[PDB]
């Protein structure tokens, strides 16, 4: 009932951010903060009234909330929203990251700032719509309509130091990757709908009815592969990753775009919600390939992160390695590893948000991303090197931060399932420590390697400092007390796990 | 007595306050906050020990919350205290308090005073969590904390790139050890379903009645973590190269917290190690080999701090040997006494470094007894405890119990390795002492504690650790006699060579002698071996991959599309006759295709 308004509030807020552009230049940032805070507080309200900790696994489907309104009745297509514990954690994460994105672009006083806010809330509403939709066509519709605002702001609002051709190239690469993979997912969706219509005789795009689809072994594999190609472009899974560092490097300078579009992990949610319950046998046969792709992602992303001279590319490849861990977790079929993957998704969102915000601030003060032109920055800045030290410490998976809870719970469940992959992944944790310390030494330690690094730099503003400290506090609380998050997503994870292991 | 959480929280409060102070407070205020938090932890430890002895030495449990609860995966945030935890907590808090006082005197006028004390307070907090945890995951939290704090404190003078390189090396080597420890944790949860130490010991014999392979794997990985943190074979290079940091950092790492963590981990998990006797004898072998290599390296070192580092490695090898021969009480007693005299030796070395006001070589020094006699006396008593001077110092008694435990169990190779290691310790210790010296309330406190007064302290390990098998009184008498004779022979012989230097220069110039001296100066080539097999291939693969080959191979279809479009656009030449010709060609193709089906 309140989920249609969950998708509609960001859209109307961005529309009004564009509409009241005439009343001022610093007007639409307050409207942006108001609508993102409204979405966040509404999500917190539905969390507090959800009662997910007192919910038992009663099979699939099992939603806290659901809503259906017929949109294209010719194909049996309806706006069908639903919410349970995992999707609620994802939308609360989306609201928090959207609030941080609005707070991140606060000082961007431009003529067309209202349109940038409109694009940002179209992105956030699209991510929320992917997290809430349970109609397959409608889910794919949100999956692909997140693309156009993200393309336009990467191409037009992106990294100003680089030429416009580089930003346009990065935006086009990202759009082509994700839209081609989305079209493959649409092909899989259409084939599944037609197979069910041939089996029964009724048109439906409802996820709850497509679950009981009798398919031969091999057709289910192809449908799973189309879904996985979409979810692997967006995950990112190697070798479908390079759009991610080129899009992060050509993202807008403030860092809001990294938070709004990329650092929300809709592909892991899609694999948990759609790839495993619709095609459980095919996912079971596909599991070793996905696990070895995850291992390759971990080590390749670590080696790529060590090789960078740009900080933003280093953080992007760090994200690639962490999502390799998550990809190993999702295909284990283990409840402990699934819960660890949920914790890892949330902790990766918070920690990479902190890293990208700090990198954007550092670029604001030193006007370069090149790590050979900076050094000894611990003696020049007041807050930035120590908070960067905290987020790089959380990045390598230090206990006391939520990343450790996620990674080690993933590794506990995976060692219960796949021991050798777990051993190789823990040596990947050693690699994570190596690249985090390399970034810390190249940026903030040693002597100044240029003229801008030899100068005292201004301290951070109170808004950026307070949002960074909020991320720090949330990461520490996740590391020391992850139990509310686990109790929130226990029922949905349990139902997905039971459907996955009771069908193979 | 429920103030174990206080002993965790107080150094945490000190770290948080001094970190958010960011150097703005005065030096006196920063010293008060850091040293007062560590001293308050020590005082709460003292009261906890008093009440622990008042209640008949009973194990106490203080749960706080449930850290993780996912089905059968139940990890609690609970502390436990027994005699071993009390001994480690007392050693950590007291020696850390003395080092904090000396660092408060020593770091005057330095940059990052409050940052230094915040890092040391987080170090103390992490080690208190390490020694007080009742399960392996909370102990892993403390393990990673002490690793991170050691990285932060070794590279304290961050402007010098050598300091940062040493800190990064220490962190990476310790993290390898922690990955081995993580393997042990995964094995133990997968097998026993719990990570609580008492519960694992209770459930291991029933679960492993048929197959003992996974328990042997878990204990081997526990030893891997232990040698990772205690700087033993094959992860010992970081202690050699961690001299880049300041002197109280070295005292904290070598005496109070860092190197004792592996010994504590082996002692705490002694039930699992006793269920796998081959792994326990492997612990003893690792300790014996490590102390042999450390002594042979310590004789040929050139700086005071490197000699002290390799002496620390040698005595940690002694403790590992004592654990391997089931002399648990001797191992913990030697841990306390070595904490005392090694902290004292590092404090005196820092004093002589301040007196020389430079990182001067030891071969230039000589005749400093007429200028700084108190530092000479501190170095002499610390070396006498190091070299086991009989009936004067506590280190002699601790090594005597270690050797008695080695004798009473029936291990001859470990016994002779310990004897020649005591000989080697005497030679390198008095080599350093007579090369440098010929040719202060904490200082008094650990000078007193480096005598038999420190030997009077008995660790209360009756209920937690098993008692060592009693050697015969005659055999004990001959072992004490031969230990004293070996120590005195080493002292007198090293004083004979290193009082002019004539016989030493014979092997110090011969080609096999130069080869052996340079081989033992390079940590037996382990740094070179690790550079060749780990670091250089890592840099090579990173340089090979720096251009992102997978991105290019996925960019290949865009190149193919551009080439195909450029090729197809050549047919749009604008000639009407070619357009008619292409229409007729397409007509031919369509007609032929329709005819062939
Ligand atoms: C200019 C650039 C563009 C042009 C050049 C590049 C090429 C573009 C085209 C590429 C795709 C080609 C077609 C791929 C699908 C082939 C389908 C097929 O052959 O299916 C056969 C069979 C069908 O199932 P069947 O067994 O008949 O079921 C009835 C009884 N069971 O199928 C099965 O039984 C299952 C077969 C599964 C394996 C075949 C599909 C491989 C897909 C490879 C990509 C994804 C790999 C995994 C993910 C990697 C990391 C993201
Ligand atoms: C380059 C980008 C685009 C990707 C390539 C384009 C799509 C390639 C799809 C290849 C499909 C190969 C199918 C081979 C068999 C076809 C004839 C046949 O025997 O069909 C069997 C069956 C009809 O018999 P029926 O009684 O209806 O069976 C019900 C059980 N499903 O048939 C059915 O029931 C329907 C079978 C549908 C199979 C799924 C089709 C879509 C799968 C997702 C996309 C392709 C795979 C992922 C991408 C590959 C790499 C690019
Ligand atoms: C030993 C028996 C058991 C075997 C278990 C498995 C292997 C464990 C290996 C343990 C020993 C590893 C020792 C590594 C010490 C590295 C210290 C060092 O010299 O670092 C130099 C360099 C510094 O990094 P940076 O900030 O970029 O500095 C500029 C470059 N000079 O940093 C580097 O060049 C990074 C080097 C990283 C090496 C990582 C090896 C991981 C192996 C996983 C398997
Ligand atoms: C738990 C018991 C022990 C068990 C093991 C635990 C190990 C894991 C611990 C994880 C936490 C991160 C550890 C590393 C943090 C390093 C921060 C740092 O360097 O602080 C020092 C720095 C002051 O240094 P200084 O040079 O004087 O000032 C810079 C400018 N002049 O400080 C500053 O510049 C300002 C402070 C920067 C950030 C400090 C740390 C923040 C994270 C911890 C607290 C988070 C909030 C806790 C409360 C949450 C709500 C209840
Ligand atoms: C090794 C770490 C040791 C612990 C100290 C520091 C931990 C990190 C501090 C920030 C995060 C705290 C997260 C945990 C808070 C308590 C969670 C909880 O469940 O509390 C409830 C518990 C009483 O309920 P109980 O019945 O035990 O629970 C069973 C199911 N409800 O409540 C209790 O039992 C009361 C617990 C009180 C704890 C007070 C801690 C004060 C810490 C001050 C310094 C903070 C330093 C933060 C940074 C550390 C390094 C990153
Ligand atoms: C049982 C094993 C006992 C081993 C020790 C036996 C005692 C005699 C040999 C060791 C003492 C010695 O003569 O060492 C010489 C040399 C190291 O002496 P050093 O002070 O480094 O050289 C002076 C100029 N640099 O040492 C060497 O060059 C290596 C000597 C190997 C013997």
């Amino acid at each position: 009932m309140l989920l249609p308004w969950l998708i509609l509030i960001p859209f109307i807020g961005g529309f009004l951010c564009w509409q009241t552009e005439r009343f001022g230049v610093k007007v639409p940032r307050w409207i942006a903060l108001i609508t993102m805070g409204l979405t966040l507080a509404l999500s917190l309200q539905l969390w507090l009234q959800g009662g997910y900790s007192l919910t038992q696994s009663a099979g699939i489907p099992q939603w806290q909330s659901e809503f259906d309104m017929p949109w294209i009745p010719r194909f049996g297509i309806s706006i069908h929203l639903a919410i349970d514990g995992l999707s609620l954690l994802m939308v609360v994460l989306t609201g928090l990251l959207g609030v941080l994105a609005v707070l991140c672009s606060w000082k961007e006083i431009e003529k067309y700032q209202g349109f940038f806010h409109l694009n940002l809330m179209w992105i956030l509403g699209g991510v929320i719509g992917v997290f809430l939709a349970i109609d397959m066509f409608l889910f794919f519709f949100f999956w692909e309509m997140m693309l156009v605002p993200m393309y336009f702001l990467i191409a037009l609002w992106g990294h100003k130091a680089s030429d416009g051709k580089t930003r346009i190239t990065a935006a086009t690469k990202f759009f082509i990757y994700t839209q081609a993979s989305g079209l493959v997912m649409l092909i899989a969706i259409l084939a599944l709908v037609f197979v069910h219509y041939n089996a029964t005789g009724v048109w439906t795009f409802n996820y709850e009815e497509l679950l009981n689809t009798p398919m031969s072994s091999g057709v289910e594999y192809l449908l799973m592969l189309g879904f996985f190609i979409a979810f692997a472009v967006k995950m990112p899974v190697v070798p479908l990753h390079g759009w991610l560092p080129d899009a992060h490097s050509q993202a807008p300078t403030a860092g809001s775009v990294d938070l709004a579009g990329i650092l929300l992990k809709t592909a892991a949610y899609g694999l948990l919600r759609f790839s495993l319950p619709l095609f459980p046998n095919a996912s079971a046969e596909f599991a070793p390939i996905a696990m070895w792709l995850g291992v390759i992602g971990i080590f390749y992303g670590a080696w790529m992160a060590f090789a960078q001279t740009d900080i933003k590319r280093l953080i992007a490849y760090t994200s690639v390695s962490h999502m390799g861990f998550v990809l190993i977790a999702i295909y284990t079929g283990s409840q402990l590893a699934y819960q660890g993957a949920v914790i890892q998704m949330i902790a990766h969102g918070l920690s990479a948000a902190g890293l990208f915000i700090l990198c954007g601030q550092l670029y604001e003060r030193i006007h370069t991303r090149d790590m050979r032109m900076m050094g000894g920055l611990w003696s020049k800045m007041k807050w930035l090197p120590a908070l960067s030290l905290f987020f790089a410490v959380a990045t390598l998976g230090m206990p006391g931060t939520g990343n450790f809870v996620g990674e080690f719970m993933i590794l506990f469940g995976s060692f219960q399932v796949v021991p050798v992959i777990t051993v190789i992944s823990t040596f990947g944790l050693v690699f994570a420590s190596v690249y985090s310390l390399a970034m810390l030494h190249r940026a903030y330690f040693g002597k100044a390697k240029s003229q801008i690094a030899s100068q005292e730099l201004p301290g951070m503003s109170l808004r950026e400092l307070f949002m960074i400290l909020l991320l720090v506090v949330l990461l520490v609380l996740l590391g020391f007390y992850p139990q509310p998050i686990l109790d929130t997503s226990h029922s949905a994870i349990g139902n997905i796990q039971q459907w996955f292991v009771n069908s193979v | 007595m429920n103030m174990l959480a206080l002993t965790i929280i107080l150094p945490l409060i000190g770290f948080v306050l001094l970190a958010f102070s960011r150097g703005r407070w005065s030096e006196n205020v920063s010293a008060i906050v850091g040293v007062g938090s560590v001293g308050l932890a020590a005082l709460v430890t003292a009261f906890i020990g008093v009440d622990f002895f008042a209640n008949g030495e009973q194990t106490y449990s203080q749960p706080l919350w449930t850290w993780m609860s996912v089905g059968d995966f139940n990890i609690g945030f609970n502390l436990v205290l027994d005699g071993l935890s009390l001994t480690m907590l007392s050693v950590v808090t007291g020696v850390g308090f003395l080092i904090h006082m000396y660092a408060s005197w020593y770091m005057r006028g330095e940059e990052g005073y409050s940052r230094f004390f915040a890092y040391t307070n987080l170090f103390i907090a992490s080690m208190v969590v390490l020694v007080l945890a009742d399960n392996l995951l909370l102990m892993y939290l403390g393990w990673e904390g002490v690793g991170l704090c050691s990285y932060l404190l070794i590279g304290f003078y961050y402007t010098d790139p050598k300091n940062g390189a040493a800190a990064m090396k220490a962190f990476v080597v310790t993290r390898v050890g922690d990955v081995f420890l993580a393997f042990a944790l995964f094995i133990l949860y997968n097998e026993l379903g719990t990570l609580n130490f008492r519960e694992m010991v209770e459930l291991a014999p029933a679960h492993f009645a048929d197959g003992n392979n996974m328990l042997m794997w878990a204990t081997l990985m526990l030893l891997g973590g232990a040698v990772g943190k205690s700087a033993q074979l094959p992860l010992q290079t970081w202690l050699a190269d961690a001299m880049a940091g300041p002197t109280p950092v070295s005292a904290l790492i070598h005496a109070a917290t860092m190197v004792t963590a592996g010994v504590y981990l082996i002692a705490r998990t002694h039930g699992l190690f006793l269920m796998t006797p081959e792994v326990l004898h492997l612990v003893g072998i690792v300790g014996a080999v490590t102390l042999l290599l450390a002594g042979f390296a310590a004789l040929v070192q050139t700086d005071i701090k490197r000699v002290l580092a390799y002496s620390t490695m040698s005595q940690i090898g002694y403790m590992f040997l004592a654990l391997g021969v089931q002399a648990w009480d001797a191992a913990i007693f030697h841990l306390m006494t070595h904490a005392f005299f090694k902290a004292l030796l590092f404090l005196a070395s820092g004093s002589v470094i301040l007196a020389c006001h430079h990182e001067q070589n030891i071969f230039k020094m000589g005749g400093l007894r007429k200028s700084i006699p108190l530092v000479y006396l501190c170095f002499l008593v610390g070396g006498a405890a190091l070299s086991a001077l009989p009936l004067v110092t506590a280190g002699f008694f601790s090594k005597d119990e270690i050797l008695a435990g080695a004798m009473a169990n029936g291990h001859i190779n470990l016994m002779v390795a310990g004897l020649v290691g005591a000989f080697m310790t005497s030679l390198y210790t008095f080599r350093m002492i007579f090369i440098v010296f010929h040719g202060s309330l904490p200082l008094i406190v650990l000078l007193i504690l480096s005598t038999f007064v420190g030997a009077l302290i008995v660790p209360p390990l009756q209920g937690v650790l098993p008692q060592t098998t009693e050697l015969a009184h005659g055999s004990m008498l001959t072992l004490e006699i031969t230990s004293g004779v070996v120590a005195v022979v080493g002292i007198l012989l090293a004083a004979w060579l290193w009082l002019k230097r004539t016989l030493v220069t014979s092997i110090a110039n011969s080609a096999p002698g130069r080869l052996l001296s340079t081989w033992w100066y390079n940590a037996w080539g382990f740094d070179w071996l690790y550079d060749k097999v780990f670091v250089k291939p890592f840099l090579g693969i990173a340089w090979l991959l720096k251009r992102d080959p997978l991105n290019s191979m996925m960019n290949i279809p865009a190149v193919l599309s551009r080439f195909a479009g450029k090729g197809l656009l050549l047919s749009e030449n604008g000639y009407l006759r070619w357009y008619v010709a292409s229409m007729s060609i397409g007509a031919v193709v369509v007609l032929a295709l329709l005819m062939v089906l």
